[PDB]
């Protein structure tokens, strides 16, 4: 689980030291753009529904087929849209609490570790997701720092697809 | 392991739902307090030595049979090893107390301690006597008004308690 | 070489990933702190001669017999004096360095690595280090963040000796 | 490894004194400037995928014999290869941003790279080819002035560049 | 493991006898149809991804707990196992039709595996419910009469149909 | 390598030992299916023109969207018709030489190792490849032997992609 | 084991891969082969007895100190002609599993492995063994592939013992 | 290591090309001389420990300094070194053989070898002879007509002439 | 493992105590004997083969269940192992007599053995048989007179013997 | 354990070699000291109490500080004064050991390992034993091989503290 | 190589340790025991001719069909008589370096490793050199020590025969 | 490595000879003094950390450039690497007495130490004065009369001081 907080104390532990002034400053880091952190994940929350429905027709209006084709692995009928939104609710969540942990560990351990094969598996085309992603960074409405960090979790996602 | 941040974002993962504003508000009143947090971490870090052999030496003096010839701390070897678990199981305190989580506590260092102190022959409840006591000296170098900005750490000190706490009733 | 940048850099290269979030609020941290390290640094420099001599006499006042036994390993003679007041400016000039790079790495790495055996060979006490460095800790005169930094740094000295 | 202190503080040790004014003015004039240094960071790393792959796509178009049935980057698993070090130099580049020296990128990366592509038959040059493909647009990336503070990353950019050339120079 | 010459051979030396000719005869007769035991695997093998993405879809519509947050095949990490384990079971399947004796499923693959997933709260239950429906699947691709040498390959088919019941057993 | 032959000699040198009549039925095996498969490689060779532009066209008729997109990665011009009759080409030539051999052993040195990371980035779906295999494997008009085998390759193929 | 169908098997599992056109060759050779195999074990087996009384003998003329020393390990009495008789009927019965199996591994596992350990630690030469092996190479009257086969396992036993 | 078959193919995968008529009916030809080859196989195979033990004692008695007390092959480690050394490269050569490729010869045998016996100081050019008197044997009992269907086996003969050559010249 | 001096050396240490002199003369009463248990070390490890193959061959014959086909000491295998385990028992008593402690044959042989042989279906009680043959064979070497000087080594025998029902009574 | 004894064991062992000459000499040089070490032992254990009052008298002599300081460490009160002595009589008790069992082994087993970490926790001062030790070596009264084994562990014990 | 000093040394380097009285003791052990060893090799030596001629005949009464079979494994002719009296003569120099050595080590690096794999390849029996080994344990006329050490080589080779 | 004994013993099988009568003698009369040379061990041992130590401070008083900031033997791991080199030194010189044969000398410490010392920086002419200090303390330990059987340890003590010699040729 890659967090500030959590790895200064794995690395500390590595190498059987007590913590030192160096994961001191890590938590000041963290604590610090907690605050940042904190205020983006709720406004993320807050819009969830829009930035999800938002998200989704951006990507079945760039990709008109997967509204058409009659596969299990498009959204042509509502099974698919819900699996979709679902899909799309998902890893905005995940971008909430990478917000909220300050770090990718929520997004690595619970969506991307296994993508792939799942991807493959069911035929789900990453580019897909990734326009997905690319609305949800283009329609948030944050600014400042919130807006760096969570657009540096979206993009992190969008690097994990490609 | 988990951090405080983390141990809210597993379980809100298992349900398949976003943080609530209380649950965020509750890890922002945490941040608020994290100087607090901190110093006390640095604080039993810069006396790790002092709180070790203080805590060591009272135990051997509360309880002569440990040194004693044939005692559990008797040869240098075993004396050493000794130390050596007191200063691990302030380490991952310590650990506790920076991440806001008992789970590195728990899992790298109490998980199937008992066991062990049991197959080796070591007296658990002595160990837990030395743990104890190093609770008390840290919890006083921590709430040390002395070379700090006055305030209440009142709930960081139950906090570091129960960490201590759980080490000594994982060995006895 | 432990330092909060370095750090950073070596957990995401074991790990094969780039730089995320929480290496970046690791810097962050590292750069906010920068500002006590470098202040105290500066600071214990120029005060670097009261300082270097005044804790050498702090180890003679509490163990007089290091000025009256004969031994190479004691300051009875000019020798032994310049000896000590040597090392007693190595251990200060470490924690300048400490405070410059925001880590133990550079004490560490010069400094304590090996001081046991050093020390037990040329049968020198690390009680007489330990002093020496509580005088400079009662002495330097910084205050906030920068005492508190450097006292770290003069505590971590001191663990490593006892 | 060091970082821009550590680097500073080495070459202090060897001469056994402490760091001048001159010395603690300059790093802290890094320190002050260490907001742009992140956003380059952030700004490569948010990129990294289409860095790789658009160079990767550029330098096969510019040089067709390197794909083609024979090539260096001919059959799968080479040119699996071929875009993983692509990414790897990348990823060493940022590492090297972040510390603010390059020996990061010199010793875990660069060394012995050329002894390994000879020994391979790989075109080491051709990578030289990519590495500055990579450089242009990462630079064009970092100095993109849309949404964020406006401000002068001259000097940054220039020492970004710097650590892509090396790169090149040691595979060249 | 066993093949099915070297299981009756391993039984005949445990008697220090030499094979019979009615155990001779039957094993000619394994020999004599091996043709169909051959085309099984082949078939069963070329539809691998088939068998398993639909057995799992199908049981995921199936139990819908499997999925929703919280459930044993919710998050990529877990679902990717799960898929991985049907596939597994299936592979282990396709060598005992190989070989013509369910040791080397028994042995590398069932054995243990219901202490496995009880220790995991994996619910068997529901992973003997994916092994069916890739018995099924499995059956009707190696029982097609389409672009295949019309013949006889019920015995066969029965085979396969308990080595897919072995494993529905191993996990119930 | 996977082949009859490499295998053999491989297990039998993994075990220091010299070949024996288990690896003697090994190469009896290869050499009796060694006719038809050599014969099925000449017939899928004479055909591979009308083959590949044939399979080209099925993935165009199934997923249409590949000749109009205009990103690289698409069939929209002649540059990226070309790429996709090429690739469409090698599968075909893997397919010959693993006939040759006698094992997926050419394709998986050098084909399928690897493929998941290129086809990853440059955001290449698997499911275009899969429809090009079926469409060979239901154009080739081999037969008997020859067709089992082949298809095995095409089968394996389509496996590795999904 | 080795035999053909457990090999194949064996190589495939330790790769984590499926059975291919590879193994399916391998057990090709092994079902073609099988059909002189089994053949040759039953034509073995109606000749055992006359095979190894028959070798026996032979050994005890070719050796005639075998019958005359008086150790354990000799055959100067009944108790010492039966053990013999029984070990080359311990041949021959392994001949007959491998030419069943297709392969060493019946003779390597019961027999070929600790058997040097054994004719040392009970002071028995291979020679008396190998001039059995020998005697029943000339006298088991196979034929075509039989013969081939249940040779090449008699010519392994030997040497096995040189 | 290659086979005859992937021998081919790797040569025409270079050149991006499928297998010419004239290629494929080349392997055609071998495949229907696979019998012999086979044979050879088998026969030097199951003659290897007389191959071996006539070689070596007869390149003693043709060097006697060779097992002099101080000689190279003196003092049984060394002895078995040297029969163990004789056997490998028989080994290795019945390995071409049956692959119809010299590849597994070369890159496993006898790739470094010379340079392991000058560091040694064992006489490379007193293992060529014992490795022709292999030769030699090992061809007289390929070529020998007693027991086998008769028919031409020249061109093998010279194939595996060759194989035994490549492992003399390899330690000359 | 302990020999006979640290035997009583931990036995002390325990007590905090230096060897009482009805220690410290036991041990004199050891070194002053010590020629004899040499001799019985030499004797019974020159004897080696000749105890173990004399006693398994008793065994087999007292036994015929265990060579028959199916029996645990049938294959060649099987019977490698079971003359190995008879070697190594031996090896370890003559270990013990050597260190005039028991310790090592304890801790090192005995110690788990039982367990062994039930989880394998080693019949423990023939593998005691096949130990007590062993013990009188070693014993009557030990008293043979000839060839020593002569006299008492009674005592050293019942030590032996001691050793050996160790063994004895480990797997039965 | 290092001792002649468990040591010749334990190669053997190691190599799974039966003992022979080699180990037997190893036995005879054993029992051909151990006939003085034992009374060496013998009358150091009569001297005992002489011995360790005169070595930590001799301790204070040369370093009085340690009977004025009023740290836990030293020996100003009661308290202090009985660990020293205490720990002087392990040394002794040890020596006898190692004469006992004619090797290092049960000093090195129940005092050196681990004797740094103590003196360094506990601020104890390695120097203090070496002049206890230089004592017993000046007083112990032994002569011939008594002494000079003697002297040898008394050595080894000052060697190990520097 | 295992001898008294050359084991001690290697175990105390093994160990990163300077020699101590362990290690002396051993060499007291090889040192007392090199009187009558050095002797011994001296006394073999001087009779050797007697000895490996008387032990060579002793193998021939015993076994001989060594002295009839026509094989280069038997001693029929002068060539195999000479090989005989050879090997016979390389025990016995074996045995003297033993005995000059204090260890087993010069017949272990010399002659029985590896000496399996000659026996079984050049079809010796080692019965025959074990019979030899008796001959000269009873004909070399030693007595006390060195008897009893020379003895126990030869019975250490007999074991490693058997 | 040998030991005075196998130095012999191997030379003698190179030429497949029993040691000579003269030769014999030599090694008899070494035996006769053998307890000198065991002194030599025993005294030398006993005062390896004064030997080292002294020698140490002796050699930093006069190379100062030694220890000075940049200095070779500067920083804590530096002098501690410096001071177990001395030591590494001295324990394989006492090694090469005890043996009698300086190749557990040669093979294990000064083989390759020159280039070593070349590769990291250490000048070897100052680690050669060290060893010439070492030696000149341990010849005058070995030749203390004090507390030992007057006799002549001459010849002993030039072979002690050509084994400190061997070091320094090494290094210079
Ligand atoms: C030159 C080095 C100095 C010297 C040596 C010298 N030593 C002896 C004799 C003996 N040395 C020992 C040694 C030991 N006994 C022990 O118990 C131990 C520890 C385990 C050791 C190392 C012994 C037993 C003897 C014999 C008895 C005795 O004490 O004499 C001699 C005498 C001649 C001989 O070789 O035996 C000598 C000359 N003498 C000097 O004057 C040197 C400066």
């Amino acid at each position: 689980m890659k967090t500030p907080l959590t790895e200064a104390v794995s690395i500390a532990d590595s190498q059987g030291r007590f913590l030192s002034s160096t994961e001191i400053q890590v938590a000041f880091g963290r604590f610090r753009q907690a605050k940042a952190g904190l205020e983006a994940a709720k406004a993320l929350t807050s819009k969830a529904d829009s930035l999800i429905s938002g998200a989704a027709q951006a990507v079945y209006n760039k990709f008109p087929y997967t509204t058409q084709m009659q596969g299990p692995n498009y959204a042509a009928d509502q099974r698919g849209k819900d699996k979709c939104a679902r899909d799309i609710g998902y890893y905005l969540r995940m971008v909430t609490y990478c917000l909220i942990a300050g770090g990718t560990g929520p997004m690595d351990e619970y969506l991307i570790a296994g993508i792939d094969e799942i991807n493959r598996t069911f035929e789900l085309s990453p580019s897909w997701y990734i326009e997905a992603l690319k609305y949800i960074k283009a329609n948030h409405g944050l600014s400042g720092d919130a807006a760096t960090e969570a657009n540096s979790y979206l993009d992190y996602a969008i690097n994990a697809l490609s | 392991m988990f951090d405080a941040f983390t141990k809210v974002v597993s379980q809100a993962d298992t349900r398949g739902e976003m943080l609530s504003t209380a649950q965020i508000d509750a890890l922002s009143q945490m941040v608020a307090e994290s100087n607090k947090r901190l110093d006390a971490v640095n604080r039993i870090t810069s006396n790790a030595s002092t709180i070790v052999s203080n805590a060591a030496r009272s135990l051997f003096a509360e309880q002569p049979q440990l040194i004693a010839p044939g005692g559990n701390a008797y040869t240098s070897r075993r004396m050493a090893a000794c130390l050596r678990d007191m200063e691990i199981i302030l380490r991952y305190v310590t650990y506790a107390v920076f991440a806001g989580d008992a789970s590195v506590l728990e899992d790298r260092c109490l998980n199937g301690l008992r066991e062990t102190y049991l197959a080796l022959g070591t007296p658990g409840s002595s160990v837990a006597v030395g743990v104890g006591k190093m609770k008390e000296a840290a919890l006083a170098i921590v709430n040390d008004p002395a070379g700090i900005t006055p305030g209440d750490c009142s709930a960081l000190a139950s906090e570091i308690a129960s960490y201590f706490d759980r080490a000594c009733a994982a060995v006895s």
